[PDB]
RNA sequence: AAACUUUCAACAACGGAUCUCUUGGUUCUCGCAUCGAUGAAGAACGCAGCGAAAUGCGAUACGUAAUGUGAAUUGCAGAAUUCCGUGAAUCAUCGAAUCUUUGAACGCACAUUGCGCCCCUUGGUAUUCCAGGGGGCAUGCCUGUUUGAGCGUCAUUU
RNA sequence: UUGACCUCAAAUCAGGUAGGAGUACCCGCUGAACUUAAGCAUAUCAAUAAGCGGAGGAAAAGAAACCAACCGGGAUUGCCUU
RNA sequence: UUUGGGGCCGUUCCUUGUCUAUGUUCCUUGGAACAGGACGUCAUAGAGGGUGAGAAUCCCGUGUGGCGAGGAGUGCGGUUC
RNA sequence: GGCGAGAGACCGAUAGCGAACAAGUACAGUGAUGGAAAGAUGAAAAGAACUUUGAAAAGAGAGUGAAAAAGUACGUGAAAUU
RNA sequence: UCUAGUGCAGAUCUUGGUGGUAGUAGCAAAUAUUCAAAUGAGAACUUUGAAGACUGAAGUGGGGAAAGGUUCCACGUCAACAGCAGUUGGACGUGGGUUAGUCGAUCCUAAGAGAUGGGGAAGCUCCGUUUCAAAGGCCUGAUUUUAUGCAGGCCACCAUCGAAAGGGAAUCCGGUUAAGAUUCCGGAACCUGGAUAUGGAUUCUUCACGGUAACGUAACUGAAUGUGGAGACGUCGGCGCGAGC
RNA sequence: AGGCCAGCACCUUUGCUGGCUCCGGUGCGCUUGUGACGGCCCGUGAAAAUCCACAGGAAGGAAUAGUUUUCAUGCCAGGUCG
């Protein structure tokens, strides 16, 4: 009964969600995320894992201050304000 | 009864209630509808009357 | 379960918001290529995840 | 080839000691002054058995010297030691069973 | 319709806090009217109007704090310079332009003369 | 002889090839150098008069301000003074702001929307208790300040 | 006694700073095997991939403890070539 | 024998707005003319795109020059202390 | 790689980036990781009023349209098979 | 003329699609259904009533943990699903719904995990958890420039996480809804924390009396420090007693 | 209160009014809790928080008035998530 009556066993998450990248990959027991390297500083990648840093990477959000970035530096990183020509 | 935001206590919605609509509020009743809000029943002394300032607001 | 977390609760509400059709108005906008939804998810078919 | 059991023991997750039930570390008194010097006098409380261990143990009460407080240890009993005995640890104690010379 | 910000600038702050308190007051009445009603757009106008009020105030005390601050050193870190991390931790058109006294001279003596070459 | 099987054609079907398209991709070239503790990349949850998503955005929430244009948005509804004008608009530009909870994440923690300490202030007849609001408390290191410790050590006391 | 010094410390002290991301190129460490050898162990694949640390718009290098043996040249990188 | 520093206007670089010619004449077909035919125009513009079908000449643009706006700035040209 | 520009004896929706579309999406897996399919009505919705049969869906007429041998199971519409 | 990703019958080829087999195998465990009415276009199965049967309290009953997520309840409703059917449904569409001082989490620590100091490691990071460390906060106040220093005094464990079945402060009845309730309504209680007034008690023998005693009481000062108890505990046997049945 | 019954009323919100709700017995009975004992062990069968008490005697206080708030009564509040 290593198949079918074993799965009816199984029903206790050894994973749960992560705070870092919302994954479903925090194994309690460890406390480590799976894929984003939680509680740990850095960010878990490797160059093996090139579809999860295209996954996980930038751009794949909202790049709430990046964007803006470019468009700064193009305007060359003014301060002040207009003049009403 | 109503709809609250999901960072308020029962001590904030008391006080606000007090506030907003001149009353006196006896004892507050909250829970987290799983649409993701906050609901509160709220009930008053005997004094003030539910009806008459829901129909005052000008809900009902 | 019954005794659950907050988490879960808020996830499971998003769902709960989510988990309803299209609208109609924005089956007849212009340019529409959308005719249904494909989002959708049954707690028979498929689970969750959380 | 694998790791033989002997040499898995030595990491030892599984082969680590059962240490709940165990009252304490049988240890004598510390070798201060009073004992290097003179005797001092303290009394066996309570004998008990202690788990993993075939031989008994006498919790032994002293008095500290330098405060007001009841320094209490863990003797490993010899036989005809009993309850409510007075025990002489020291240098010119006298030579009687369960005593520390 | 609505409110417009350079009338705002010109009234005072207490003003302002009574116009805001009763915007909101009215944008309560328009949710339990929306409730009562299928649709209602009047309140997505009060919306974007209690957001200037808020922040025609913001810049109100941003400018006074600024003009506190005035020309004088240390201050804070939303009133400063955003530039970037690199730019801000990098010298200053003085630092760099520092020398030796040395080097100095041997400009003064010896700069890139500008010459040329036809006879 | 029919029926049935098979073959061919016409019409109808299944199915989605062929043809013709094309806001995409790929490769080459040119040019510029711009993330982050002033809190990034990313994540979560949430915001529209009527949306699930995408894109956008953060309780000022498909956006505010400012500037420019110059009267639209559009699926519906509504709005009109907003049209010879400090002014429409899912407009463009963008120099001032907001920037939920998180995250290098930084009060201590975390499978908890958990538990504290300090300052200012308000209420409850309250330095102490409770609650609310505002502001704060990470670590290592640098320079400097103040308070120090050590017969390590100097002098000078009587 | 009082005041210095030396060294070591603490403060939610004054000011700042580093951390993380991205990583095509760049500086380094670290470090394979499949493979080729018609086998295979040196060798080769390779001073490579993976792993780790750290930068910029370029980096690194760089004004000779150099090449040379000439009638001598003259930082460095790079292209042709050798 | 030889020397320094600031201002201004220009100029350079970046960003960027706006203006800058020519047929929608006639006939046939067609649902529509951007097609065919006839007659013409501009062209330092016949590149490209769009519009009910192959559109230089309908639209945006292109080409040609022009007129500005805000920034960087010592690269330098004149002027001033 | 990032940002912005231009080009091609390149591919033309089983091709070309995995992704011309709400694609790193749905979906699977405890997890690391894996990872799709799917473009075209018509110039314009003018997307079929009205009548009739039917419980209705739909049908037959009618009508729109240049064309329903274009009816959202929509450009054309092969073959297998029927 | 040039140039190629240039010609398919095959590759147990790839992708998609389609067939014959074939209206076939088969839809047969769990003792079992029938009569009428109503609805509806339409009823072997939906609803009601009547009958016959079953599970038979170690149950097909009633409530929960893990998990699931809104399936819960209602209204409408049958194109797809419910391997027949379908007027029904855990389906489709639209909505509504989960109320706590006392139930739990939160607190405690267990096995154990894991920072700091320090030490290794090229380095990601490893060891270790009181360690070769200068590792802190507790109380009375003293002043009445005045807030909180200075007066003292005290102590030295020396992070934190870890159980919704362990330990643990405290809530019960009745009623009520489409769906919730030890939560809401009514009534009747308890606990913690913080304030505070009266009564009561006690005292001129200044911090209580009685009792031979076991010990009793409405209360009836008591800091630092220290000792002790409860928390705190196996399993089986038979006996007694109690509660409910 | 709740439960069992009776009576009189009405489109109806619909109720309204009355009574009873008593006294016992048994048991190797079932389940469960508990008490005092016994038996078993080379097995003797968690910890901490928290609470209490005690020893001790710092300190503080009465008389024209004090001391006490572990006695009684009285006041306020009791969050977050499920």
């Amino acid at each position: 009964g290593k198949g079918t009556p074993s799965f009816g066993k199984r029903h206790n998450k050894s994973h749960t969600l992560c705070n870092r990248c919302g994954r479903r990959s925090f194994h309690v027991q460890k406390k480590t995320c799976s894929s984003c390297g939680y509680p740990a500083a850095k960010t878990r990648s490797y160059n093996w894992g090139a579809k999860a840093k295209r996954r996980h990477t930038t751009g794949t959000g909202r790049m709430r201050y990046l964007k803006h970035v470019s468009r700064r530096f193009k305007n060359g990183f003014q301060t002040g304000s207009a003049s009403k020509a | 009864v109503f709809q609250v935001s999901m960072k308020a206590n029962k001590y904030q919605i008391k006080k606000a209630v007090k506030e907003l609509y001149e009353v006196d509020v006896l004892k507050v009743n909250t829970l987290v509808r799983p649409n993701g809000t906050k609901k509160a029943y709220v009930r008053l002394t005997a004094d003030y009357d539910a009806l008459d300032i829901a129909n005052r607001i000008g809900y009902i | 379960a019954a005794q659950k977390s907050f988490r879960i609760k808020q996830k499971m509400a998003k769902a709960k918001k989510q988990n309803r059709p299209l609208p109609q108005w924005i089956r007849l906008r212009t340019n529409n290529t959308i005719r249904y939804n494909a989002k959708r998810r049954n707690w028979r078919r498929t689970k969750m995840n959380i | 080839g694998r790791v033989i059991r002997n040499q898995r023991k030595g990491a030892g997750s599984i082969f680590t000691s059962h240490t709940r039930l165990r009252q304490g570390a049988a240890k004598l008194r510390t070798l201060d002054y009073a004992e290097r010097h003179g005797y001092i006098r303290g009394i066996v409380k309570q004998i008990v058995h202690d788990s993993g261990r075939g031989a008994p143990l006498a919790k032994v009460v002293f008095r500290d010297p330098y405060k007001y407080r009841l320094r209490e240890e863990i003797f490993i009993a010899n036989e005809g030691v009993h309850t409510g005995q007075f025990i002489y640890a020291g240098k010119k104690a006298s030579l009687n069973v369960g005593n520390v010379l | 319709a609505g409110v417009k910000a350079y009338e705002l600038r010109t009234k005072s702050k207490e003003q302002l806090a009574s116009q805001l308190v009763d915007l909101k007051k009215e944008l309560a009445e328009l949710k339990v009217q929306k409730l009562s009603r299928p649709s209602l757009p009047k309140i997505k106008t009060v919306r974007k109007s209690i957001a200037c009020v808020l922040t025609v105030i913001n810049e109100q005390q941003r400018e006074a704090v600024r003009q506190l601050y005035k020309g004088k050193k240390y201050q804070p870190k939303d009133l400063r310079a955003k530039k970037t991390r690199a730019l801000r931790r990098a010298l200053t058109k003085f630092e760099a332009s520092q020398v030796t006294e040395k080097q100095r001279k041997k400009q003064i003596a010896f700069p890139q003369r500008k010459y040329a070459i036809k006879a």
